[PDB]
């Protein structure tokens, strides 16, 4: 059934599973027309499909041409997401197909379920967690490749860089969500925090800085502080 | 006009014949039902004074033979049976009438309710849903489950309605995933009407028979099935004009006939609000919509 705080440790067993997030699939600036009406202009989007155990991220870039001459785009975006996920699954070898696909938003169950009818033994699950994957675009390396795209394109990343060489997937996923929640709540402060020290570089094949174990602790501390501050501002607590 | 005799009434029971129902006392001299109108199916059903669980009954068509009722004290229920000796059967019926031990099927001349509920219901189709081929008549009860219900346990006692599943390969063409899920006209017209049911009359008959079993026996899977077939039309953007007009009439008399106190379990809020207000056919059920609003505005 639904994924929540209790069964959280199942993300990290050896049953292959994928998180799918569709928040940045269909993206628009809203602007005024010459006549004073409101109109939208789409930009390139993406499907964020993540193995929480390995860090393998499958970034399906959704080029704006896909919406051309279509109506009800927000609804179609959901079906497009399920078509692209389902084709990812078909594309993978059998022993690599997921046993479970957990969607971040419940409106994707029916689309994915319909597209996955050929895979009856793959379970499509909702989640009660409020995961911050929509901040995946605050990530310049990903933002940049999305925006530059001239056609549809799959790009493969490890969203945990080399972290698993030193820490467990549980801990890596917790760091990842803490970084993304901070990016979501206050992007400016969050990116200030990671580059504060110009001597800590980003490897070309990495989207996080090469912190030592000790600097990650300090980093994670600073991100927790940031989130908590923002929250008091939000509610006046 | 045909007759169904009863050998005896040994236990206290409420007896229904179509939408009429009489209370019968333990060992009251009740010997059957007369003036039953020829030309429609019918249903005779029972609810024992002592066990208000398990409504049970028999569907039948008197053109298909002479039928009577007889209590069985071993199995504890009023059983339907066929009498093959024509002379022996007229003789029984005539003697009972002479003694006036029979109630009269109480039809009002102005009244087309029964016709309107059973328009497309045909005894041969019923006998394919309730497969018991040594009998010309069909038993149903509260507790029988549907073939689809069993898929998610005894086959001989199941109700073999046509399986409808909006999220199946059957309903969903590969490559038209979004299209067919949002607009079931493919599934309705090609798969169900043309492929399985063959015509709208058979579809409509199954729908009417589902409804009547949900209403008379409280058979829940029959209720699921009725709602499913309404939902399949209502969610199709392309439906023959004649079918839409006929559905409004069908549902109208179904909603008219439902006992007021049962709207809570027998009517599926989600299906009706979607059909009447969200679906492609939201504007095609004017009489159904008008009666639902003036009689059950709460559900909506
Ligand atoms: O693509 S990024 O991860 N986005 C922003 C960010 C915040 C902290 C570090 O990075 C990146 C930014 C700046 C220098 C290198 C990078 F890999």
């Amino acid at each position: 059934g639904a994924m929540n705080s209790s069964n959280y440790a199942e993300l990290f067993n050896n049953d292959i599973k994928l998180f799918v997030d569709d928040t940045n699939v269909y993206r628009v600036t809203v602007h005024k027309t010459f006549e004073g009406n409101v109109a939208t202009k789409a930009i390139n989007g993406c499907i964020f499909t993540l193995n929480p155990k390995t860090g393998h991220l499958f970034l399906k870039i959704i080029h704006t041409s896909v919406w051309a001459g279509q109506k009800r785009l927000s609804q179609l975006a959901k079906w497009k997401t399920a078509e692209e996920v389902s084709a990812l699954v078909r594309s993978l070898p059998k022993e690599e197909q997921p046993k479970q696909i957990i969607v971040t938003r419940k409106a994707m169950l029916d689309p994915l379920e319909v597209h996955m009818l050929d895979f009856p033994n793959i379970a499509i699950r909702p989640t009660e967690l409020r995961l911050p994957f929509s901040a995946a675009m605050s990530i310049d390396k990903l933002s940049d490749v999305v925006m530059k795209a001239t056609e549809p394109q799959m790009v493969l990343f490890n969203i945990y860089d080399d972290w698993l060489d030193r820490i467990s997937s549980y801990t890596a996923f917790s760091r990842l969500t803490l970084l993304l929640r901070a990016l979501k709540t206050n992007e400016e402060s969050a990116k200030m925090i990671l580059l504060s020290d110009p001597t800590i570089t980003i490897k070309s094949y990495h989207l996080w800085p090469s912190f030592t174990d000790e600097q990650w602790i300090t980093i994670e501390s600073q991100m927790r502080d940031l989130i908590l501050t923002e929250y008091g501002r939000k509610y006046n607590v | 006009m045909n007759t169904v005799p009863f050998t005896s009434a040994p236990i206290e029971v409420t007896i229904g014949i179509d939408q009429y129902s009489f209370n019968v006392k333990e060992n009251q001299p009740f010997h059957g039902i007369k003036d039953i109108p020829i030309g429609h199916v019918h249903v005779i059903h029972f609810q024992h004074a002592d066990n208000s669980s398990m409504r049970y009954g028999y569907w039948f068509d008197c053109r298909m033979g002479n039928f009577y009722i007889q209590y069985d004290p071993k199995d504890g229920l009023y059983k339907m049976m066929e009498e093959r000796d024509g002379a022996k059967f007229e003789n029984i019926v005539h003697n009972f009438k002479e003694r006036q031990m029979m109630v009269s099927y109480p039809k009002i001349d102005e009244d087309d309710t029964w016709y309107n509920l059973t328009e497309f219901v045909q005894m041969d189709k019923i006998r394919k849903i309730v497969r018991k081929d040594e009998n010309q008549f069909s038993y149903v009860d509260s507790s029988m489950t549907t073939v689809q219900e069993n898929e998610l346990s005894d086959p001989a006692h199941s109700l073999n309605y046509t399986v409808i599943n909006f999220k199946s390969r059957e309903a969903i063409r590969p490559g038209h995933e979004m299209e067919d899920f949002l607009d079931k006209s493919y599934y309705l017209n090609t798969v169900m009407l043309q492929g399985i049911f063959k015509n709208s009359s058979n579809y409509f008959g199954e729908l009417q028979f589902a409804f009547l079993n949900a209403m008379f026996f409280g058979n829940y899977g029959s209720s699921l099935q009725w709602h499913a077939m309404i939902e399949l039309i209502c969610s199709s953007a392309t439906v023959p004009k004649h079918m839409l007009d006929k559905l409004d009439e069908i549902l109208y008399y179904q909603i008219k006939t439902l006992p007021e106190q049962y709207s809570d379990i027998l009517l599926n809020e989600r299906v009706w609000n979607i059909c009447l207000y969200s679906s492609f056919q939201k504007n095609s059920l004017h009489n159904t919509e008008k009666i639902m609003e003036n009689k059950y505005p709460e559900l909506l």
